């Protein structure tokens, strides 16, 4: 057969909105995790994301692209100082710490990496690829 | 796969949604009869039918 | 001087079962909103609009 | 329990009636 | 002998009728389960799959939650009862964003951006012990001794 998933992939072809004009402000960031702005510049108009952090409002999850990051590992990464991909509205696939689905159309929490632990809801889809347990999350834009 | 191991056929349109077929069976039976003879046994058929999505 | 508009829908299953059956639905829409427009423009002269003056 | 079924001896008039929504 | 000239209107719309072109969204991967639904009607989730995808619908019940509302198609429903109705087992179009034309039982026409309540039976009314996010949008017809109400779906 197929996997069925993979983290930072959008799940459907519904209302979705991505953010191309951003930019990783410091460190590292990991394809399907939720990322926040730091800075946003006033007249040059770019946002500066970073890695969730404590107590903070996420912003949105980031995707994949096969042109706009490279990396020597099994796993996709944004370096720092590189444009960034933000989908700040739809379904999309996302890093869980969890164990056990949830109910649906509850609200979720995100832990301090980026990740999630026991506003955002919960979709629907609850998989499994090489131990990473994915997670469908619906975004929206307040 | 199912595509590979089961027969494959092609026969309904693409715009049907819905298809039906049928299956028929015999009754009736036969005698050793004589010349001057007019009871003769008669035979006769019938049918059913099935449908599908 | 006031422009007016309105629009329909349509699928493509919808498409191939006017296509298959003899009778297109998309025809029907179109003469429907023909129909809509010059109804609004009889009721504007006959009946007027408030708020538009 | 027979040979045909009532679809295979009906007939559809070719033409149809439409209501009718003088403009004015 | 005099000549004469008649004139008659259309009607608005139709029960489940999607009410304009405005920014919307439709969820068509459901199926229904156990009964049928009533086009221009609410609709809940019992069940949704954690891998194959599908979204489990049935007609809307007393303390539950609605999702959507079902909406009109030439090809996905089957006619019984002199109307269209969502069969058990088939696909339902199901309406999760935008305006739509909806089945209602009350008597007064309602107020623009206030809240919907729904009735046990999934119609609405407004009186129902069912709270609901959505808004009235302000449309408000009959069509023949059906009425009918303009709502506004919000994304759950």
């Amino acid at each position: 057969d197929m996997a069925i998933a993979l983290p930072g992939m959008v799940a459907d072809t519904s209302k979705y909105n991505i953010d191309g004009a951003c930019v990783v402000n410091e460190g590292d960031v990991l394809v399907g995790a939720a990322v926040q702005v730091v800075q946003a510049q006033a007249v040059d108009g770019h946002k500066l994301v970073k890695a969730l952090t404590t107590g903070t409002t996420p912003y949105g999850v980031a995707i994949r692209s096969h042109w706009q990051t490279v990396n020597a590992q099994n796993q996709m990464i944004y370096e720092d100082g590189g444009a960034i991909n933000v989908m700040t509205s739809g379904r999309v696939w996302m890093l869980s710490k969890s164990t056990e689905a949830p109910t649906f159309g509850s609200a979720v929490k995100l832990d301090v990496d980026g990740q999630e632990k026991s506003t955002w809801t919960y979709a629907g889809g609850w998989t499994k690829y090489k131990d990473i347990q994915l997670v469908e999350v619906q975004l929206h834009q307040l | 796969s199912a595509l590979r191991v089961f027969p494959v056929t092609t026969e309904l349109s693409p715009t049907d949604k819905t298809f039906e077929y049928m299956t028929f069976d015999k009754v009736g039976t036969a005698q050793i009869i004589a010349d001057y003879t007019d009871d003769l046994p008669l035979v006769d058929a019938l049918g059913t039918s099935e449908f599908g999505k | 001087v006031f422009r007016l508009g309105n629009a329909y829908l349509i699928s493509i299953d919808e498409i191939k079962a006017g296509q298959a059956t003899g009778r297109p639905l998309s025809t029907r829409k179109a003469s429907a909103c023909q129909l809509a427009h010059d109804q609004l423009v009889n009721r504007l002269v006959f009946k007027g609009s408030a708020p538009h003056k | 329990m027979g040979i045909w079924t009532a679809q295979e001896l009906h007939r559809i008039k070719s033409q149809s009636y439409e209501e009718d929504y003088p403009v004015g």
